């Protein structure tokens, strides 16, 4: 269903933008807690 | 062995596998990782 | 370090949102209940259970939306998603009103988790658990109204719907069908709630108007620090004021605050006992002496008999729409009505 | 066997304010429920 | 200094606020549905 | 404290005040039994609720 | 005859009000 | 006073926070918008669109009366 | 805006409040248009 | 001194006087049972089990005696309508006398324990003070409970040595006490199967014996001892109040929804039997069976038993009472004398009309007559100025089959409207309203009163549990908080809430 | 009016029994 | 039996009022 | 005017034997007069 | 219903008799 694609895809864009703007500090916080 | 019996048994299994068991593993994992230093 | 005690350490950390052992019951259940209510009032109809539109998707507003009660045909079926009605179909489950027992059950277990949270944090902080004892009132209300009232009735249909106008419907329904204003248990509830509101207002006004001059600013709020030892307001002046104004006054701070606890909690418990009675249609509907007289004497009218007539009119004009599963066909000539209206 | 004195005996108090509050509560409960007792 | 970013408070905020903004956008689109 | 014959008979049943098994003891076996009790309560509730329908009978006055 | 019972219970409440105002335990600073 | 977490007034007054949210919050908004405007919410929840409250063969209220076979009941109700 | 790496919190607040007022006004506009408008 | 609401605390650390107060409560309960049964026996009418059974007469404890096997009186009557039986000593009067005598014995034993409170059994030999080994007492009492439960299921319920329990047909016409065999299949969890109750007590008694043996041989874990405060008797009070409100909610539910243990001959029909037309459906099935055999309408309707028609009457539904409509159901409509027979209403065009019945919700209900295809053909209009479907215009006549009015036809519209209003209440009955000066408003049955009392008590006992559980777990701060409590309640100082060793020092 | 025959005795006892209990407790206080 | 309608309330009050007076006086004795 | 304490206040006693005698007298007066109250 | 009143008043007298015998003030030589 194209409806499912065009509904999920905005969430995917939001998640990937948050990931590529927070991922360095996210991996650092994951490392510091082992 | 009825459809309602099978649905109840699957509810037991999937309430364990969706809610109870992965929360138990996640709590145990994050409590072992982020320990309190005395 | 045992794994239980390590988990106990992690659950009871001093963070922004306290979790605790009670949080494992509270947070998923409260989230499920709140998300179910928001989901139902945003997207889910009551068209097949009630013949009504009750979501924002259908054009209802914040007053007119509800997670409505399920269809009367199901009885007191718990209406699980995997249950024999819905049979795993989420869409069918939404349409048959399964969001109502979803919200009501998760809400009830979340309320349990919240009073457990009150107990847990009271134990950790080191205070007495009177907040949980006070919260017993709201849980008594929720259990009597949303659970034992429909359980005593024919189905979950006659439970209150989780909505503003749905609750107003439940309220008017209990007036017209049960004469719930006439019930003394509700009168004690009303007395408790209005007394709690009175005590709140009077206690706040008395403290704010018997404050000690403990600062140089006209803004009196900065003349307090939490770690101070002495009282921020004059109990002696407050006592003298209310003794000369009202006749009596509080002379004990602890008794004052226990009474502020006691009045609305007792009102809630009393109204809950009345709702338990109403679950079995054990109403204070009538004063039989006045009906026997009114049936014998057509000159006898009180405000009670007028209220009885109001209830009859409401029942006859509301029941075909409020209970569409019954297929109540009331032709216009049988509807009770006064002259010219 | 001997009849010994019990050391767990403790006096009961009800002060005047508590008496007035209880008497008022009992009076208003009678006022509330008498019409339903008569029916 | 050097605070964590992902906390229980972070999840507590999003669990509520991400579906809140999703639902608000839904109801905003509902405002333009014709009869 | 006055001795009676019945008191002297019943005395070993009230002599183990505060005796404990150190640690967790049989708490896991307890929790297994509480889980089984909860499942049994769920079964009989859903049978009475007609949410669990079993062959051989119906929940009705005629069985 | 129920009117007598209603009058008695209302009178008991009003008498309680009078005796609680006129004959309260006095609040004493100590 | 501070339980350990970054204070909210520090967080929401940052460039990096608003760089992430200038994107996340509006695009969640448009996700809800496309949930409604593509009509997927009607199919997901079973809510009637404004022309399926009544069909050409049913003009009354489709009050469920079945206790177990509700799927076929909703189907013949349409 | 007047700082180093920072936005004033009152600017953030006025933007958020304007957005909240706007979505409330849109929800009140939808009371008079489309579904639920009685027309 | 002690405030009024705490006076009973004096026996908190006095096991002898605690046992004495328990005896006094047990004596008062047993004496209430005996005196309530004696009052019920003094005012019981045994003349007609069909239309004046126990549940029309306000009989509360008499169904509970009848349920477990005591159906007969010394005077000579039985609640099943049989006469001339010899119950032995265990009639209603003998059971009432045994509870009165037991109450007196328990009163005397309570007096003894109150006076000789300082028994050597209650003090610890290790220390010098009063101590109850509550896990061991629990194990003994659990073992006794399991033994009694097993004996009640396996001997009394099965009739191996005992009377059995009350069973009936699905329509409550042939109820009697019989030995009941245990049902060990899944139909033992059918709540309307009495063999399920028999198996439950046998199996739960065996499990209680095994659990009592465990709770007798195995000491509690230290973690559970400290967590549940097992040295405090208030934790027993809290958990017992919890179990007690659990069981009270259960008995209120089984009373209201109907059970094998709540038969309709003893407590009255349920509201759900009126709701779904259970008795009306069975009555119509029997009439259709006789019509298919080839009988006339009067013949088919004259073999409906009057008891079955009496069940099909909204005044016997427990959801028609009032909270302050006190007493017996015979104080309401009256004592039922006879069934007037089944009405058939026909309009002037020959269509058969059915009066829409009054639901349990409605204090008043409009009189509506619909045909076979659900179209309203007659009514009793409020406004007559625009009346179209009145009985007068539609020419509705009514013919009665069976009962007192068998073979009769009423065409005068006042009689037809009166019979329409009667048919609104289900099967019509003639009532004697002068014996108890019946006021005409419906009462609820003992089923409804039991459900109301037990539901309300279960709700209030939820508060008791919370109160005593909180008093148990917070015993240290009952007089107040510590006079310090400063640094531990500050935010962010300690890593764990309330833990001193978890100071961050930052 | 056609009232409950037990209404008067129930009202008087409902008022008077806890009134008596309170008066007993107040008067003995200080002993 | 056709008894006086006030016989029950008169008998209960005739017993119970001086009973209450005596209990009040006995319980406060020693104060 | 001032509210002075009264020195004529004196305690009232009723011993247990007097209580039993009064309770028995009241009980037998009720037993005697109840049949006439009912008539 | 008068039978209840008669039973209560006779029972009150007999209870008074029991409590006066069993729980008398003990006569003490002093
Ligand atoms: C404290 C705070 C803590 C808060 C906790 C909140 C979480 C609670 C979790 C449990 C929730 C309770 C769900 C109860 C479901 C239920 O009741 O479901 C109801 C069922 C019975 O089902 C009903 O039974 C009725 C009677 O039917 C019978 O009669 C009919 C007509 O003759 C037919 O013959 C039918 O086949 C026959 O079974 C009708 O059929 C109804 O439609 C049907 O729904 O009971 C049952 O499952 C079980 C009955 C026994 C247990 C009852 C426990 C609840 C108490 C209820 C009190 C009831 C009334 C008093 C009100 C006041
Ligand atoms: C051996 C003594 C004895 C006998 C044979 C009887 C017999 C009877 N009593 Mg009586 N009674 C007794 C002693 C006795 N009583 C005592 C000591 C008291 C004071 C407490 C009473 C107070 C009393 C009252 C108030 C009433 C009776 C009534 C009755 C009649 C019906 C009982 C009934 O409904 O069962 C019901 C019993 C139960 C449902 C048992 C509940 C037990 C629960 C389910 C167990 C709790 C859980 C357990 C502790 C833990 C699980 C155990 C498991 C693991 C094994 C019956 C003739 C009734 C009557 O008809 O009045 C005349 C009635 O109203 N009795
Ligand atoms: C829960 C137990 C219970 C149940 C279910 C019943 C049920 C029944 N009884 Mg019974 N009875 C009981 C206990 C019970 N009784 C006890 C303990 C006694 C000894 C006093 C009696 C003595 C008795 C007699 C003499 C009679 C009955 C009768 C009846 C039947 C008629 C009901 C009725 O009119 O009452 C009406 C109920 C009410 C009006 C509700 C009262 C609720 C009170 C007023 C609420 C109080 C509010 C509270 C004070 C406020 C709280 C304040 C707050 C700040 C805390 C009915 C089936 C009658 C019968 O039919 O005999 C065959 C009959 O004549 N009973
Ligand atoms: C079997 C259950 C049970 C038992 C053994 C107890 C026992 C106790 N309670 Mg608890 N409690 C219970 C259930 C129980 N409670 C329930 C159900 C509630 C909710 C209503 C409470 C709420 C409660 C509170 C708030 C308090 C207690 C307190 C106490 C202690 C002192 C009691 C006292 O002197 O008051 C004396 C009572 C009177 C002088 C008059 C009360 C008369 C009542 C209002 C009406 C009479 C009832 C009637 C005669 C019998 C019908 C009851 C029956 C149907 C259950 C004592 C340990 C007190 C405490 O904790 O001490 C430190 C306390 O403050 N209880
Ligand atoms: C001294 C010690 C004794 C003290 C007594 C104090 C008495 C107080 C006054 C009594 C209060 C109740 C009066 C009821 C009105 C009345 O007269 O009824 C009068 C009724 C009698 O009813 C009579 O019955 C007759 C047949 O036997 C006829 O039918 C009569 O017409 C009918 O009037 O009395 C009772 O039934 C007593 C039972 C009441 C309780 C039953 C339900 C139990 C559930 C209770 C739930 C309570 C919840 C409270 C929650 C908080
Ligand atoms: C919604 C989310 C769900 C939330 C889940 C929360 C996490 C689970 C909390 C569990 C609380 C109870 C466990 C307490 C620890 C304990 O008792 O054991 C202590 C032991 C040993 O611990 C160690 O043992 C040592 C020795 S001794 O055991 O004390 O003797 C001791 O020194 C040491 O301290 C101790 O750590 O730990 C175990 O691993 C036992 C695991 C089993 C515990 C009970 C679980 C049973 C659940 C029933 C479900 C299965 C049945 C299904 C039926 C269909
Ligand atoms: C993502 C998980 C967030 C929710 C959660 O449960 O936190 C659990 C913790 C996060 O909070 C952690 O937990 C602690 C604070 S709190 O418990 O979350 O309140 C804190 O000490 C720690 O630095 C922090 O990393 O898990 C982590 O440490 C994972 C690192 C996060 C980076 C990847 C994302
Ligand atoms: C500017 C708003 C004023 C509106 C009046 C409402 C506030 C006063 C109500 C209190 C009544 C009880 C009186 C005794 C209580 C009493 O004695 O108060 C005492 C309290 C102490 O004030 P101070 O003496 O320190 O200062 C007040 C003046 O003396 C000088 O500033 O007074 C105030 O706090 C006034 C602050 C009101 C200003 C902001 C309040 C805004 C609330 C209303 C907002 C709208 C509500 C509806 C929205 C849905
Ligand atoms: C049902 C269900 C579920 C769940 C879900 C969930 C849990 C979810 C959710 C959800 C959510 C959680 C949602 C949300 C939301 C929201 C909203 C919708 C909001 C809003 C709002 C508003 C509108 C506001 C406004 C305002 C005001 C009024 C005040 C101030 C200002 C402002 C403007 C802010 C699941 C899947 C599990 C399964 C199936 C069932
Ligand atoms: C001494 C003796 C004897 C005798 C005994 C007797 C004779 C008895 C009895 C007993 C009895 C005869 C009893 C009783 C009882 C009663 C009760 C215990 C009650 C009650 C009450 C109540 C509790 C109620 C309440 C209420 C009300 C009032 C209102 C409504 C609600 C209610 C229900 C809450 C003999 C010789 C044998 C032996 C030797 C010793
Ligand atoms: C409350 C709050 C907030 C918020 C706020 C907002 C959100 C807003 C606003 C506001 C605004 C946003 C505004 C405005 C303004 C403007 C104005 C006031 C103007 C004017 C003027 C005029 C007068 C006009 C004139 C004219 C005319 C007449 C015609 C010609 C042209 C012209 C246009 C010139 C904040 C956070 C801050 C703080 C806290 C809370
Ligand atoms: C805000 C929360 C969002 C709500 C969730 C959005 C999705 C809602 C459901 C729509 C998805 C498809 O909608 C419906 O899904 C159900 C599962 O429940 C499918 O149901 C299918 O699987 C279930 C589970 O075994 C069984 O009933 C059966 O095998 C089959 O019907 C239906 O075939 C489909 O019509
Ligand atoms: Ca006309
Ligand atoms: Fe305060």
């Amino acid at each position: 269903d194209w409806r499912v694609i065009v509904v999920v895809s905005p969430l995917l864009i939001a998640a990937t933008w948050a990931a590529i703007n927070i991922g360095a500090a996210a991996i650092r916080q994951l490392q510091d807690v082992l | 062995m009825t459809p309602s019996l099978a649905n109840f048994l699957w509810s037991l299994v999937l309430g364990a596998a969706i809610v109870l068991i992965p929360a138990t593993v996640g709590l145990i994992f994050i409590s072992q990782k982020d320990k309190i230093t005395r | 370090r045992g794994w239980f005690d390590v988990l106990d350490d992690w659950l009871k950390r001093d963070r922004f949102v306290f979790i605790g052992w009670s949080g494992l019951l509270l947070f998923p259940c409260a989230f499920m209940a709140l998300g179910g209510w928001l989901t139902g009032t945003t997207f889910v109809t009551s068209w097949y259970t009630h013949g009504l539109a009750s979501s924002y998707l259908e054009g209802a507003n914040f007053l007119t939306v509800a997670v409505s009660s399920p269809a009367d045909a199901f009885g007191h079926s718990l209406l699980f998603l995997w249950g024999p009605e819905a049979q795993g179909n989420l869409t069918r489950w939404f349409q048959i009103g399964g969001l109502w027992p979803f919200v009501a059950l998760h809400g009830a277990f979340g309320l349990i988790g919240f009073m457990l949270r009150q107990f847990e944090i009271s134990r950790l902080v080191g205070i007495r658990p009177y907040n949980a004892i006070a919260f017993s009132g709201p849980i008594a209300v929720f259990v009597s109204v949303f659970l034992m009232y429909p359980l005593g009735q024919s189905s979950w249909f006659f439970a209150p719907s989780f909505g503003v106008a749905g609750i107003f419907r439940f309220i008017l329904f209990l007036q017209g069908f049960h004469n719930w204003t006439l019930n003394p248990f509700h009168m004690m509830g009303v007395a408790g709630i209005l007394g709690g509101a009175l005590l709140c207002a009077i206690h706040g006004a008395t403290v704010e108007n018997t404050l000690f001059e403990d600062g140089e600013d006209s803004n009196t709020f900065r003349a307090f620090e939490p770690t101070q030892a002495e009282e921020t307001y004059s109990m002696v002046t407050a006592n003298r004021f209310w003794s000369q104004i009202f006749g009596i006054a509080f002379s004990n701070k602890r008794w004052l605050h226990f009474f502020m606890l006691f009045v609305p909690v007792t009102g809630l418990w009393m109204s809950s006992v009345g709702i338990v009675g109403l679950a079995l249609n054990l109403r204070a509907y009538d004063f039989v002496s006045q009906e026997l007289r009114a049936a014998e004497d057509p000159e006898f009218e009180t405000f009670y008999t007028k209220n009885i007539l109001l209830n009859e009119g409401m029942r006859a004009w509301m029941a075909p729409q409020d209970q569409p599963h019954e297929n109540f066909i009331f032709p216009e000539e049988v509807l009770p009505r006064g002259n010219a209206l | 066997m001997d009849r010994n004195s019990n050391p767990n005996r403790q006096p009961v108090e009800l002060n005047r304010t508590s008496l007035y509050l209880g008497l008022l509560l009992v009076a208003v409960l009678g006022i509330l429920f008498s019409s339903y007792f008569f029916n | 200094v050097t605070y964590p970013i992902f906390t229980v408070r972070w999840l507590a905020v999003h669990t509520l606020a991400v579906p809140s903004v999703f639902f608000v956008g839904a109801i905003a689109a509902m405002q333009f549905i014709q009869r | 404290a006055q001795r009676t014959r019945l008191g002297d008979i019943l005395r070993p049943l009230n002599s183990e005040y505060g005796k404990v098994v150190p640690g967790w003891g049989t708490t896991p076996v307890m929790g297994v039994f509480m889980a089984l009790f909860l499942v049994f309560l769920l079964i009989i509730l859903q049978i009475y609720n007609s949410s669990l329908i079993l062959e051989g009978f119906s929940v009705d006055w005629a069985g | 005859m129920e009117s007598v019972a209603y009058i008695l219970v209302l009178t008991m409440a009003l008498a309680v009000l009078f005796f609680a105002i006129a004959f309260r335990e006095p609040p004493r600073i100590e | 006073g501070t339980t350990g977490e970054r204070p909210f007034s520090d967080i929401v007054t940052s460039i990096r926070y608003w760089v992430i949210h200038s994107i996340t919050i509006p695009m969640l908004f448009i996700a809800g918008w496309l949930f409604v405007s593509t009509g997927l919410a009607y199919d997901a929840f079973g809510t009637p669109r404004p022309d399926e409250y009544f069909t050409q063969t049913r003009q009354e209220l489709p009050i469920l009366q079945e206790r177990y076979d509700i799927n076929q009941e909703i189907q013949e109700f349409n | 805006m007047f700082a180093e790496g920072r936005i004033p919190l009152w600017v953030v607040g006025v933007v958020a409040g304007i957005g909240a007022i706007g979505v409330l006004g849109l929800f009140f506009y939808g009371a008079y248009a489309g579904l639920g408008s009685s027309m | 001194g002690l405030p009024w609401y705490r006076v009973h605390t004096v026996v908190l650390n006095d096991p002898g006087r605690l046992i004495s107060v328990h005896l006094m409560h047990t004596a008062l309960v047993a004496g209430w049972a005996g005196s309530m049964a004696l009052y019920e026996l003094a005012i019981f009418d045994s003349s007609d089990a069909v239309l004046n059974p126990m549940w029309r007469q306000g009989m509360f404890v008499l169904p509970f005696m009848a349920r477990l096997g005591v159906t007969s009186s010394w005077n000579g009557w039985s609640v099943t309508g049989e006469t001339g039986l010899d119950p032995g000593f265990w009639s209603f009067e003998g059971v009432a006398a045994a509870h009165i005598v037991l109450s007196g014995l328990l009163f005397l034993a309570a007096v003894w324990h109150w006076v000789f409170w300082d028994l050597e059994l209650f003090v610890d030999p290790r220390t010098g003070e009063s101590a109850l080994d509550l896990p061991k007492m629990f194990g003994i009492h659990l073992f006794l409970s399991g033994l009694l439960c097993f004996g009640f299921g396996a001997f009394h319920l099965t009739g191996v040595w005992g009377p059995g329990m009350w069973v009936s047909d699905p329509y409550g016409l042939t109820g009697h006490v019989q030995p009941v065999a245990p049902e060990w299949g899944p139909a033992g969890f059918n709540p309307f199967n009495p063999g399920g109750v028999v198996a439950h007590h046998i199996a739960a008694g065996i499990v209680g014996i095994i659990a009592g043996l465990f709770h007798l041989t195995v000491r509690p874990p230290e973690r559970l001892y400290k967590a549940l405060r097992m040295g405090n008797i208030e934790t027993v009070l809290s958990s017992s109040i919890a179990a007690v409100f659990f069981a009270a909610f259960v008995v209120a539910g089984t009373m209201w929804y109907g059970n094998a243990t709540t038969p309709i001959e003893l407590f009255g029909p349920t509201r759900y039997q009126w709701d779904k037309g259970y008795f009306q459906e069975e009555i119509q099935r029997r009439v259709d069976s006789q019509l298919a055999e080839g009988a006339s309408l009067s013949e088919a309707w004259s073999t409906i038993p009057e008891k079955l028609a009496f069940y099909d009457y909204v005044g016997n539904s427990p959801a028609k009472g009032g909270l302050f409509r006190t007493g017996a159901m015979n104080s309401g409509d009256g004592i039922a004398q006879e069934w007037i027979g089944h009405p058939i209403f026909k309009d002037k065009e020959g269509r058969e009309l059915e009066v829409r019945r009054m639901p349990n919700f409605f204090e008043t209900f409009p009189v509506i007559m619909t045909d076979a295809d659900g179209v309203v053909r007659a009514d009793i209009p409020f406004r007559r100025s625009e009346s179209k479907f009145s009985v007068e215009q539609t020419g509705v006549t009514v013919s009665f089959y069976g009962g007192a009015l068998d073979g009769q036809t009423f065409s005068n519209p006042s009689d037809v409207k009166k019979f329409a209003r009667k048919a609104q209440l289900g099967e019509g009955f003639d009532f004697d309203t002068e014996t108890f000066n019946s006021d005409g408003v419906f009462r609820t049955s003992p089923r409804g009163w039991f459900t109301f009392g037990h539901a309300v008590f279960a709700l209030l006992f939820f508060f008791g549990h919370i109160w005593h559980g909180s008093r148990t777990l917070f015993r240290d701060v009952f007089a107040g908080v510590d006079p310090g409590l400063e640094e531990q309640v500050e935010f962010g100082v300690f890593a764990k809430v309330g833990d001193l060793s978890t100071r961050k020092e930052a | 009016m056609q009232v409950n025959n037990l209404g008067f005795i129930a009202s008087i006892l409902f008022v008077l029994v806890p009134t008596v209990f309170l008066l007993i407790l107040f008067i003995q206080t200080g002993k």
